């Protein structure tokens, strides 16, 4: 089992912390949802290959430009997250997060992940966004952003229902293994 | 960590740590506040345990078993004794607040109503000055420690065998040398998130809401100062590279 390192990046409201929590427990917490994530090493077998995948969160480092890059050394795969209930989180991907990750993690594959996909058809979300002349991110808008930024691929998931979560981390493992 | 504290913080939340008959006596808002205070203390206990792995298992083991050149061990574990003193002292204060709050006859049922004052004390005055000085030094030596570790692991047979031996146990799975260094660098930026969520459930007593608002401001000022005081050190960097920053 070779060891690989994954780092998740994105705005404070993108759901990155919840995504790591749900994946690491294979469960959306029923009693208490933690505020923070320390680290975790997941045992993943993808396409017949065994990997130990170390997981790291950048939550809390978004306002600190000299502390934040200390999370990047030796990263093998980046998950770059936005929330489907927040077109504002998707707008910050191409010219804030993408140039930073390309500078500190040259040649590292980036998977663009649309989180909170369960809110795309949520009535309350659609009402709140319409007040700011907005709507939930459409899947083609996510794919086009991933294409534009040179992402390895585009994926969606819901930490709330767990749908798509296993698939995101198995694909991140495959990307980390590539030459 | 010691067994008494590990068992006191074994549960996933405060609501699962206390007896169900005690939990039933509190309102939902109190339960929400206590669950977040319990996470702050539980994660502080684990952070002190990370520092004990660095000082006792790695640093002291290398000094007692390996023949490294002088300055190498300090280069791998910058500031670890100072970081251990800061956080063991803070953890002691958090655990004493919990212990005083226990009901007579119980080792698990408590409510902490006055955390704000303890956080103001930790994040102001001489203790805040020491945290800023120590984290500005540690975080500026972070790249250099990782590079020195990687060099020794790839070139020194005995060093690689020592690391594989002490990190073999399953309880060290998340705590290799580089993983410990990044857990420590990331600790300071978890505090605002935890404090803001405790504050959200601390409106019932206005003096407590005011004290946690003051503490959050002090923690953000400490983080801004540490972040502005960092410049990565590099072994072999020439003065010209430095003054041309
Ligand atoms: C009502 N619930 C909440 O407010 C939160 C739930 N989680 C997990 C949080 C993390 C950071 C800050 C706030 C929350
Ligand atoms: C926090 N970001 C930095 O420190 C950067 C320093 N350079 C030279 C960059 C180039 C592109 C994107 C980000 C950076
Ligand atoms: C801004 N630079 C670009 O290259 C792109 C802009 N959009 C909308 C794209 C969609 C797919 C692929 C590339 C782009
Ligand atoms: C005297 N030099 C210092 O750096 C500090 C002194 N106090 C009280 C601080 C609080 C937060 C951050 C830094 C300091």
């Amino acid at each position: 089992a070779i060891r690989k390192k994954l780092v998740i990046v994105g705005d404070g409201a993108c759901g990155k912390t919840c995504l790591l929590i749900v994946f690491s427990k294979d469960q959306f917490p029923e009693v208490y949802v933690p505020t923070v994530f320390e680290n975790y090493v997941a045992d993943i077998e993808v396409d017949g290959k065994q990997v130990e995948l170390a997981l790291w969160d950048t939550a809390g480092q978004e306002d600190y430009d000299r502390l934040r890059p200390l999370s990047y050394p030796d990263t093998d795969v980046i998950l770059m997250c936005f929330s489907i209930d927040s077109p504002d989180s998707l707008e910050n991907i191409p010219e804030k997060w993408t140039p930073e990750v390309k500078h500190f993690c040259p040649n590292v594959p980036i998977i663009l992940v649309g989180n909170k996909k369960d809110l795309r058809n949520d009535e309350h979300t659609r009402r709140e966004l319409a007040k700011m002349k907005q709507e939930p991110v459409k899947p083609e808008e996510g794919r086009d952003m991933a294409n534009r930024i040179g992402a390895f691929g585009y994926m969606e998931c819901s930490a709330k229902t767990k749908d798509g979560v296993r698939e995101v981390f198995e694909m991140a493992t495959r990307a980390a293994l590539q030459a | 960590s010691m067994e008494m504290d590990e068992k006191d913080f074994a549960a996933d939340s405060w609501s699962l740590a206390v007896d169900s008959s005690f939990l039933q006596q509190h309102k939902k808002e109190v339960m929400k506040q206590q669950d977040v205070i319990y996470e702050l203390i539980q994660t502080e206990l684990h952070h002190v345990r990370t520092l004990k792995i660095m000082t006792r298992l790695f640093r002291t083991g290398m000094l007692e078993e390996l023949h490294l050149e002088p300055g190498v061990v300090q280069g791998l574990f910058p500031c670890v004794d100072e970081l251990s003193d800061i956080h063991t002292r803070f953890l002691s204060q958090l655990l004493e607040r919990r212990r005083q709050a226990l009901c007579p006859g119980s080792t698990r049922n408590f409510v902490i109503h006055r955390l704000g004052d303890l956080l103001i004390s930790q994040f102001s005055g001489p203790s805040a000055e020491q945290m800023c000085k120590t984290y500005s030094e540690f975080c500026s030596r972070h790249s250099k420690a990782l590079k020195l570790y990687k060099e020794l692991y790839a070139r020194d047979k005995r060093f690689q065998q020592f690391i594989r031996k002490v990190t073999r146990p399953a309880v060290l799975k998340r705590h290799g040398v580089q993983e410990c260094i990044l857990l420590v660098t990331q600790r300071i930026t978890k505090y605002p998130l935890l404090i803001s969520r405790i504050l959200q459930h601390s409106h019932g007593i206005e003096e407590e809401r005011q004290d946690l608002t003051t503490a959050l401001g002090l923690v953000k000022e400490l983080l801004s100062n540490v972040d502005e005081g960092i410049y990565q050190l590099e072994k072999g960097a020439r003065l010209q590279e430095i003054y041309n920053r």
